[PDB]
């Protein structure tokens, strides 16, 4: 799960 | 004889509704022509505006399908616009799903497969149109691929469509016998357009004003149509030679 | 033969006889015209007064789509209403997604593709109406005429119905005599005259004139009906020209 | 609309016959003859291939005789393509029954369900019936050896010896003449070939134009074996009986 | 994430950091968070990378099909398509998008679309976790009708502070300039912006 | 309420010189309660052997399912399915139920009739293939079996030696698990003969 | 609207003929000649490239199509019908086999799946039969090399050698004289070119002839190395040059 | 519902089923027959969730009765058990599974052998010499392990069953109001009226 | 001839014969008259009986408190269309707390009738309707035809010998339009109108059916002894 | 699991470890985590082993059909787009974390895909439990304009970092090199630095050690 | 299941  | 009303085989193994759809092709009485340069593909079509009340800018049988692909239609405008909208939808979806611009020959095959279904399924009539697709494919280079109501399609060195197609075809055949090559050996698209118009004039035996022609040009990474002034500039070049 | 008994069947010519038969229903209908002007379009229609019992000004034939498009049609009136209902759904879904009101060319193809769809199957009947429509968008004024086949083009002037040849002849003269352009208020008066001249081909019953217009200067780019003083001024202009 | 082009495949004649069933049976009557003969100790399935060509691959071919499960086989007469649709359905129906009851499907139950599918195409759906007649040869522990036939009508009946396809009239007279109840498999093999030999439209009956199969209890102790005869095995059985 | 779009005299400029984090681990330190939906309509992505990518991909598809039929879409039209996806799927999306585009009629325009799926047209917009730290700075320093060099400095100084205070933001400062001239990509490295 | 450890049981497969062995316990219980001491977990479809541990209703269901599928395979292909192909069929079938899976730990064993190569494979519950030269383990005493196999096993054992190794691997693993044991079965599989032996083990 | 044609367009006539199948076979008869010859160590399938126009590029139109790495197909009759059958044939080889067993289907089973599609067009509502006969050449480990014909009815037969379309009657008579059970693949290619010359009228060269083989594995055509079991496709389309080489020693 | 036992002996299968139907702190009935005859030589006892038990039993009974009419033939006990198991195997992955556990006691007329099948609500089938469901097993299995012999008569089987019921009445917490006993043999199904 | 098999087929002259045959069913139907002033709108219907033992077919249907129609032709089709109007009138009330405009009522009937004339399988409605109502723009009278054509009129008549009443109303137009705030006098003008369409038969007590709607009058139907006043 | 991708001047290289685990137990000591989407497009997978295998084979099958339809060699961006649209549809319920790499007419490409359908671009990437060990090595030694032999060394070194330091990774190093204008070379067990030492003892039992109750011949034939 |  990647965030920005 | 209801074998002539729907797309089922006649005793002699023919589909009459496909054959009659082909005759609907020439109902507009317009001749198209496509040729390939080194860097470009040029398509030209006759533009006949008989009614004086018509807005001539809105009278067009050339369509911008994608940024790269252009399409000219020989047949009635309703079926032409039917085919154009579907081709645009198919080219947009292809890019979304597969992450690269739909090739000219792949779109042609897709539209041909759709045309084939109308010849096998009874409830759908064939479209009375011949679709000529043009682009500068990033793999195959300058490309001409043509579709008909039968669901047939093939690539072309050059091609012509309409009532006086045979005269234009033999004119181009004779040139490629002489030149001994698969294309117009020319640097600029401007001169490939001049070639296309010159050889249509010779075949049809008629002269053209700026409002008698409609020109589409495919280069790398864009296809665009020429305005009346773009064509007029081009006609002046031919005349002065 | 029997090629004309079913819709979407090609004759050996390459023709769809059922569409050509639908055109006969259009030719039978009352006269309707469209005039493109400087900064907009003007629509006018002939309303045959069958009886004294018809309430004047209360059988409106011209229909609005969104707020900026006008539609008028000749032939089977219900078929026209069905086409406008579709147009209103197309214009609503366009505005919903793209925010901007539907451009006239975009709108024209939405009707075009729909009418064309009714020539693809033997389970549906072609539309028994030629539809004259248009309005004002970001790119300026557009006038269109749509036929049972799904064929449509942009027009300087458009006419359909029983008095189409009379109206076309009168439209061609305006195009020749005003190359720089016709003003919105002028087009309204000319529209009145052309309906009165086209009424000669339908002169048994006397009629009721109905005019509408979209103009960037006069109506602020919105579709409005011509009523009251401006209507009576246009009727008087037309009455003077026939005499 | 589309009403204009509807054949109406599922209607009665004024005489009370189903046109499309009658015409499908007329179709099957031109197909290669298939014979089933049921003996006390096995069943024979014989079938004549439709006018063979000399360049047809004979050994890796299956036109007439198909396997439904380890205990049931069918002989086909009519459209091969139509038959293969019904065979794949039958094969699945057999495995569905085995999965549910942990027992091999009784022959009649499989035959009824396949016949019920054909019946459907004659009563509803507006489609053409399957141009196929079957001879079912099978064994189960209830009735033992069983021969059945089904036809496009979806009607099925049981037999001691039966023919389908071409020259059934002539074939059924010859079987009715020479059949008896205490017959052995080896005798039934001979009868089957002698019948085809006389009813054939060909000049002489040869190994390359025949498909042949037996369902014996000829395996080792109280178990059934299916034998789909190889080209060389048909050539041997044709010499042994003295037809060539 | 730290993203912003600023309108100026000649058009609009998009700015973003390059850091993508899962927990406290930097998964990608050279992320391109400025994405093309049309030739001169771009967007800034913050929130779920998966969600913002999926949305951006669909919009690019819609505007390509729009262009085929009705020619070049307005920046407002692009923002409307973004809003439609974000609003109608608000229950399944974690996406804060800034839409920025250059028309020739309308010039530079900036639309911000927060979590709700609401649309807000602004002279400039800031978004992402890093934005909280530069509300004060950006409000005090932003002027309308700035020059290109002024707007590049304003974005560089702003994101420099956002990056300094936000652990979630860092790496390089990417920028995309939208003017009549065309599309220009700019990059700025830590060794420059850190010591501003 | 852990589906994989209600009924209990183990399967182990090993490769030898031109032979394979597959073995399983016979216990079926309901947690603490032992119910059946005859519940075999190894089935075969022609010359391909399948062992299944886990929830017993799914062990039964999958056996009935693969019998169904291998029967149709044989009718259409006109030949018996091979171990490598069957392995792929098991994997396809299990992953078909990816978001509602069969609570099983299947193990394929057999010799390819064409190449004569010994083949064994194991699967997870979602259908991931675990191919191995040496051995595959499955069930409630998988840890124990891994420990026994990894120490006892050596390559290229003769059928009679391989029998002793797999038997001791299963027995000693089963005796350290509460939910496994209550009897055992060992299949020794050569190219064209298969011996099935019932082991004597402690009945607690 | 909607497909109101939910009834068969192919029905039995009083004579027992299925009209639309008979007429579909008539359309195949009109089609250009294609043939197939089975050798001991391979199969050859060949056809004339009837060019619609000399401006057309006959390389773009492929009459001989790869279905799987070890199976090829050629036809006589209506090309468009052939094209969509190849698309459906390639997909069904995946969905109904490879995605289940992790290997490509054997020739007979893929042929059976194609036959099923063509049979359905014979019985399903509101469709005409396919106006093509296919020749499908293929290899698989357990059956070896095989050649099949598939007719509009959905019927298929295995062949040692055969021809379909225009001059099939004469071509079949020619193949009967030349075919033996000891033919090597090179001998079968030689006979295929001799047979095809009889039916072809105009130009006879590598640009007007389309010819492919099902032969040895081609590691060079695989596209990768490192997996010993993967040895590459048995289907290979002969080049315009490779055909012209064999036309000199004709 | 609670106590259902089964003992397969030489020539018959014996099913004992508790008579108590309890809801809350009230024994509503003390004469309940927790069994259905599926066919003349096949009996199924059932125990589990209220409503589900009878609804499942009667549904199976209807399907076996339908098969018997259609084929004019009685399905083997093995065949019936396989059918019942598959229905429960379907049930467990349904929206609301049948929470019913069953014993199927039958006499196979073709084999001339009694057969007892134990099937839980998951669809776990086993053939047993003796079976039980719920807490009953925890007492009866060890008792039958000891006293059971495979060649016993029906009368010996009933005495072995009395020994189980006595042990359950002694050590079980709940009053199950005795059992209804039924014998399945070559002559079909009959009920022991005095137990 | 060859072009009257279904509604989806145009004739070579551009006619829909199935729609024209549906129109014919109205002419066979019993006469009904509609007329209005500025304050009130009136329906007068000649009801038809099978014989002297039978009841008289009820011609007038209420749609809302402020709207209702009379029918001529297939009564079951009138029931379908009247039921549709009741729902549209009811939808307008519940959702918008708004009485449905008599003009919109017409537009909705038009669009419903049209869909049956363009689709395969379906048939045109075989009934004509006269819709009266009082809304926010005063009194209204509509004439519905199953072609889809809806027309707003001061007065009209449909059914057998309707031309007699329609000619009378065309003459009387100037008189009856100004009968404002007088229900009884507007009905009398309607009863005198329908009398011009009578042949051999005269208006009796169980024969005549009158309905009225107006400014301070909900849509109410008069039958039996209530209409004896107007004979 | 430890998987890396490294870009070099004329192509891309991907490497992976060979350890499969259920909890703390090692199920497969030599497992192949390198998958073929197409001949010149290779995939490395971490996360749910079944999910990475299934999603790889599905897109691989669809890419082959697409390649045949378009008469064109497949592109990495096509495999990427089809994967990320499929993974996004299932909202992360398909636990596939992939490094996609390959060569096509467009050039050489290196991407990573996460289970939720996010994609990344890079010259060097690492995924799996040992990614942090691998990425440490990549960040230390990676430079622009790597040669083929340098990229293989860097990639295998990054995997080794995972093998030794990460408990989830171990055993051997698989490598696949995709170079432009050349066939992709799959180097199965490129390094085997974890060979099991000779056992102290043979546990081959005396024949008859196991007690047997019954024997029987099984019938495998018809 | 299995994880790598
Ligand atoms: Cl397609
Ligand atoms: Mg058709
Ligand atoms: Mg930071
Ligand atoms: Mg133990
Ligand atoms: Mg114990």
């Amino acid at each position: 799960f990647l965030w920005x | 004889g209801y074998d002539r009303h729907i797309t089922i085989f006649s005793p002699e193994g023919r589909l009459y509704q496909v054959e009659y759809a082909f005759k609907a092709t020439n109902q507009t009485n317009i001749n198209s022509l496509a040729v390939r340069g080194k860097d470009c593909t040029v398509v030209i079509s006759q533009k006949k505006v008989p009614d004086k009340l018509l807005d001539p800018t809105t009278v067009s049988y050339i369509f911008c399908i994608s940024r790269t692909i252009g399409m000219v239609v020989n047949g009635p405008i309703p079926d032409a616009r039917n085919a154009a909208l579907r081709a645009k939808a198919e080219a947009a979806e292809f890019r979304y799903k597969y992450g690269y611009d739909m090739p000219c020959d792949v779109l042609a095959k897709r539209m041909a497969n759709l045309s084939q279904i109308y010849t096998q399924r009874a409830y759908m009539r064939p479209l009375g149109v011949i679709l000529t697709f043009v682009s500068v494919d990033e793999e195959l280079g300058p490309s001409i691929y043509k579709t008909d109501p039968a669901g047939y399609y093939v690539g072309y060195k050059a091609t012509a469509t309409g009532p006086k197609q045979q005269e234009i075809t033999t004119n181009l055949e004779n040139h490629f016998k002489k030149s001994k090559i698969d294309h117009i050996n020319e640097e600029s698209w401007e001169k490939v357009v001049e070639f296309a118009i010159t050889h249509m004039i010779d075949a049809l035996g008629t002269e053209f004003s700026k409002n008698d022609l409609e020109v589409g040009v495919a280069t790398k990474d864009k296809f665009f149509t020429l305005s009346a002034e773009n064509i007029e500039e081009r006609l002046v070049a031919i005349a002065e030679q | 033969t029997g090629y004309d008994l079913s819709n979407s069947v090609f004759s050996p010519d390459g023709r769809n006889f059922q569409v050509e038969y639908a055109v006969k229903a259009v030719e039978n209908g009352t006269t309707s015209i469209g005039i493109k002007c400087n900064d907009g379009v003007v629509f006018a229609v002939e309303k045959l007064i069958t009886s004294k019992l018809l309430v004047p000004q209360k059988n409106v034939k011209i229909q609005v789509v969104d707020r900026h498009i006008g539609c008028v049609y000749s032939g089977l009136i219900p078929d026209g209403r069905h086409l406008v209902n579709r147009g209103r759904e197309e214009a609503a879904s366009f505005k919903k997604l793209y925010k901007t009101p539907i451009p006239i060319p975009a709108f024209a193809d939405r009707l075009g593709q729909y009418v064309q769809a009714h020539t693809l199957y033997n389970s549906v009947r072609p539309f028994g109406v030629s539809t004259i429509f248009g309005g004002v968008d970001k790119n300026g004024a557009h006038l269109y005429m749509l036929e049972p086949s799904g064929s449509y083009w942009g027009y300087k002037g458009a006419a359909t119905g029983k008095g189409r040849q009379s109206a076309k002849a009168e439209l061609e003269k305006l195009v020749d005599h005003h190359p720089e352009g016709l003003s919105a208020r002028e087009a309204v008066k000319q529209a009145a005259k052309i309906i009165y001249l086209a009424h000669e081909d339908n002169k048994e019953k006397d009629f009721e004139l109905e005019i509408s217009w979209c103009s960037l200067s006069e109506t602020n780019g919105l579709h409005k009906f011509v009523k009251g003083d401006l209507l009576q001024e246009a009727i008087d202009f037309a009455q003077k020209e026939i005499n | 609309g589309s009403r204009r082009y509807d054949s109406r495949t599922t209607i009665f004649s004024p005489e009370g016959r189903l046109y499309q069933v009658e015409y499908a049976l007329e179709s099957i009557s031109h197909a290669g003859t298939a014979i089933g003969i049921m003996a006390s100790d096995g069943i024979v399935l014989a079938a004549e291939r439709k006018v063979t060509s000399t360049l047809l691959e004979q050994d890796t071919s299956t036109e007439k005789l198909y396997k439904l499960n380890d205990k049931i086989a069918v002989a086909v007469a009519g459209l091969t393509a139509d038959a293969e649709i019904l065979i794949n359905t039958a094969r699945i129906h057999a495995q569905n029954y085995l999965k549910t009851y942990n027992e091999d499907i009784p022959v009649e139950i499989l035959v009824r369900r396949l016949s019920d599918i054909k019946q459907g195409y004659t009563q509803h759906g507006g489609l053409r019936p399957f141009g196929v007649s079957f001879i079912y040869a099978g064994y189960d522990d209830r009735y033992g050896y069983q021969l059945y036939t089904s036809n496009p009508s979806g009607n099925y009946t049981g037999w001691k010896a039966i023919s389908v396809g071409a020259n059934t009239s002539a074939a059924q007279t010859l079987l009715q003449m020479d059949y008896k109840d205490d017959m052995k498999v080896d005798d039934a093999i001979e009868l089957a070939l002698k019948t085809l030999s006389k009813t054939t439209d060909s000049s002489a009956l040869t190994y390359d134009r025949l498909e042949f199969a037996t369902i014996r209890k000829g395996a080792n102790d109280g178990e059934v074996y299916q034998k789909i005869f190889k080209p060389q095995e048909i050539k041997d059985i044709l010499v042994k009986t003295g037809i060539t | 994430t730290s993203i912003m779009a600023v309108t100026f005299k000649d058009g609009v400029i998009l700015g973003a950091d390059s850091r993508t984090t899962t927990g406290a681990y930097i998964a990608n330190r050279v992320t391109d968070k400025l994405t093309r939906v049309h030739d001169k309509i771009w967007c800034c992505r913050s929130g779920s990378a998966a969600d913002t990518q999926a949305i951006a991909d669909i919009v690019q598809y819609h505007l390509e099909l729009y262009t085929s039929q009705y020619g070049t879409p307005s920046t407002e039209t692009a923002a409307s398509v973004f809003k439609e996806l974000c609003y109608e799927n608000k229950d399944n999306l974690t996406a804060g998008i800034i839409v920025a585009g250059y028309d020739d009629k309308n010039k530079g325009e900036v639309y911000t679309i927060p979590l709700g799926g609401s649309v807000h047209k602004l002279p400039y917009a800031i978004a992402g976790s890093g934005s909280t730290f530069i509300y004060g700075y950006c409000d005090k320093n932003f002027r309308e009708n700035m020059s290109k060099e002024e707007t590049v400095d304003f974005i560089k100084h702003s994101l420099s502070q956002a990056i300094k205070w936000d652990g979630s933001s860092g790496g390089v400062i990417r920028m995309v300039v939208l003017t009549a001239a065309g599309v220009e990509r700019l990059i700025f490295y830590p060794d420059e912006y850190e010591q501003l | 309420s852990d589906p994989s450890s209600i009924n209990g049981g183990i399967v182990v497969a090993m490769t030898g010189k031109d032979c394979v062995a597959i073995a399983c316990d016979l216990r079926l219980g309901s947690q603490s309660l032992g119910v059946s001491n005859k519940f075999e977990k190894i089935f075969h479809y022609g010359h391909v052997f399948l062992g299944i541990t886990g929830l017993a209703t799914d062990v039964t269901t999958l056996n009935e399912m693969f019998r169904y599928k291998t029967n149709l395979y044989k009718l259409k292909e006109e030949r018996a399915i091979e171990p490598e192909t069957f392995t792929q069929l098991v994997s396809s079938s299990l992953y078909e139920r990816r978001f509602g899976p069969y609570f099983v730990g299947p193990v394929v064993a057999g010799i390819n009739s064409k190449s004569g190569k010994p083949f064994i494979a194991g699967f997870d519950l979602i259908g991931c293939i675990d191919e191995a030269k040496d051995f595959i383990v499955s069930g409630t005493a998988s840890d124990q079996l891994f420990g026994m196999c990894e120490s006892l096993y050596e390559p290229n054992l003769e059928p009679e030696d391989l029998f002793e190794t797999i038997s001791q691997a299963l027995l000693n693993a089963a005796d350290r698990d509460a939910l496994s044991g209550w009897g055992a079965v060992v299949y020794i599989i050569k190219k064209d003969e298969v011996v099935k032996r019932y082991l004597k083990m402690r009945q607690d | 609207m909607t497909d109101r044609y939910s009834f068969s367009l192919t029905t039995f006539s009083p004579s027992g003929k299925l009209g639309q199948i008979d007429y579909a076979l008539t359309a195949v008869k009109q089609g250009v000649t294609s043939l197939g010859i089975k050798a001991t160590n391979g199969v050859v399938i060949a056809t004339e490239k009837k060019s619609s126009s000399p401006l057309a590029m006959s390389e773009t139109l492929s009459k001989v199509s790869l279905l799987t790495p070890d199976i090829g197909a050629v036809y006589s009759g209506m090309g468009p019908d052939y094209r969509v059958l190849v698309d459906k044939s390639r997909k069904v080889a995946h969905t109904s086999y490879k995605r289940i067993y992790g290997e490509y289907p054997p020739t007979k089973l893929l042929v059976s799946e194609v036959a099923k599609i063509m049979q359905e067009a014979t019985q399903s509502g509101g469709v005409r039969p396919f106006g093509v006969s296919l020749l499908i050449a293929g290899h698989d480990e357990f059956n070896g090399f095989s050649l099949y014909q598939v007719d509009p009815s959905g019927s298929y037969f295995p062949w040692k050698a055969t021809a379909i379309g225009k001059g099939s009657v004469a071509a079949k008579t020619f193949l009967e004289k030349r075919w033996n059970d000891e033919l090597e693949l090179e001998d079968a290619i030689h006979i295929a070119l001799l047979t095809l010359k009889e039916s072809v009228e105009g130009e006879f060269n590598g640009d007007t002839i389309e010819l492919a083989i099902i032969g040895d594995e081609n590691p060079d055509l695989l596209g990768y190395t490192g997996i010993p079991t993967d040895k590459g496709p048995r289907f290979r389309k002969l080049t315009s040059q490779e055909i012209n080489d064999r036309l000199e020693a004709l | 519902m609670d106590i259902i036992l089964g003992i397969r002996v030489q020539d018959s299968v014996i099913l004992a089923s508790s008579k108590a139907v309890t809801r809350g702190i009230s024994v509503l009935k003390d004469s309940d027959d927790k069994t259905r005859q599926l066919s003349p030589h096949t009996l199924m006892s059932f125990a589990g969730e209220a409503g589900d038990t009878v609804q499942f039993a009667e549904y199976i009974q209807a399907n076996i009765q339908l098969y018997s009419i259609r084929e004019d033939y009685e399905l083997s006990p093995q065949a019936v058990s396989s059918f019942v198991r598959q229905e429960l195997a379907k049930s467990i992955r349904s929206r609301r599974p049948y929470q019913v556990n069953v014993l199927i006691g039958g006499y196979d007329k073709k084999k001339n052998k009694p057969e007892l099948y134990q099937i839980d609500y998951l669809g776990t089938k086993v053939e047993l010499p003796y079976g039980a469901h719920g807490y009953s097993g925890f007492y009866t299995f060890s008792l039958l392990d000891h006293h059971y012999r495979p060649d016993m008569t029906t009368e010996e089987g009933l005495d072995l069953l009395k020994l189980c019921v006595q042990e359950l009445e002694k050590r079980m917490p709940m009053d199950f109001k005795g059992v209804i006993v039924k014998i399945v043999d070559k002559d079909g199904i009959r009920q022991v009226d005095d137990f | 001839n060859n072009y009257d098999g279904d509604t989806v087929t145009f004739s070579p002259t551009g006619r829909l014969f199935q729609v024209e045959y549906a129109l014919e069913a109205i002419k066979q139907g019993s006469v009904t008259v509609g007329l209005r002033s500025n304050t009130h709108a009136v329906l007068v219907a000649l009801k038809r009986n099978a014989d002297e033992l039978s009841s008289y077919q009820k011609k007038i249907i209420k749609c809302d408190e402020h709207m209702g129609l009379s029918l001529a032709g297939l009564a079951p089709d009138a029931r379908v269309l009247s039921n549709y109007l009741r729902q549209q009138c009811n939808y307008s009330s519940l959702v918008f707390n708004r009485k449905l405009a008599v003009e919109r009522a017409g537009h909705l009937l038009c669009d419903k009738a049209q869909k049956n004339t363009q689709s395969y399988g379906g048939r045109p409605y075989g009934v004509g309707l006269l819709i009266i109502g009082y809304d926010k723009s005063g009194a209204h009278l509509l004439e519905f035809q199953p072609s889809g054509n809806v027309t707003e009129l001061y007065g009209t008549a449909i059914g057998a010998r309707s031309q007699g009443a329609k000619t009378y109303l065309e003459r009387t137009l100037d008189t009856f339009i100004k009968i404002d705030g007088n229900p009884d006098e507007l009905i009398k003008a309607g009863v005198e109108a329908i009398s011009q369409s009578l042949r051999d038969e005269s208006l009796t007590v169980d024969n005549l059916s009158i309905a009225i709607v107006g400014k301070d009058t909900p849509f109410t139907i008069y039958d039996g002894e209530a209409v004896a006043k107007y004979i | 699991t430890t998987i890396v991708g490294v870009k070099f001047n004329n192509g891309v290289v991907i490497a992976a470890d060979t350890r499969s685990t259920q909890g703390p137990i090692v199920a497969d000591k030599n497992c192949a985590k390198l998958h073929r989407i197409s001949p010149k497009i290779w995939c490395a997978g971490a996360g749910t082993a079944a999910d990475t295998e299934a999603v790889t084979q599905l897109i691989g099958s669809n890419i082959e059909l697409h390649s045949l339809y378009t008469s064109r060699e497949p592109r990495v961006v096509s495999a990427l787009q089809m994967l990320k649209q499929h993974l996004f549809k299932y909202q992360g319920h398909i636990g596939a974390y992939l490094i996609v790499a390959g060569v096509d007419p467009t050039g050489s490409h290196l991407f990573s895909i996460h289970a939720h359908g996010s994609t990344d671009v890079g010259y060097y990437l690492s995924l799996g439990s040992g990614s942090l060990a691998a990425m440490a090595v990549l960040e230390s030694h990676w430079k622009q304009d790597l040669t083929k032999e340098e990229a293989i060394k860097l990639a295998s070194d990054a995997i080794q970092a995972g093998i030794w330091n990460d408990l989830g990774s171990g055993s051997n190093v698989d490598v696949c090199v995709m170079e432009i204008g050349k066939d992709a070379e799959y180097l199965r067990n490129y390094l085997t630095p974890n060979v099991r030492e000779e056992k102290q003892k043979s546990y081959k039992f005396p024949r008859g050690t196991t007690a047997v109750l019954k024997e029987s011949i099984v019938n495998i034939c018809d």
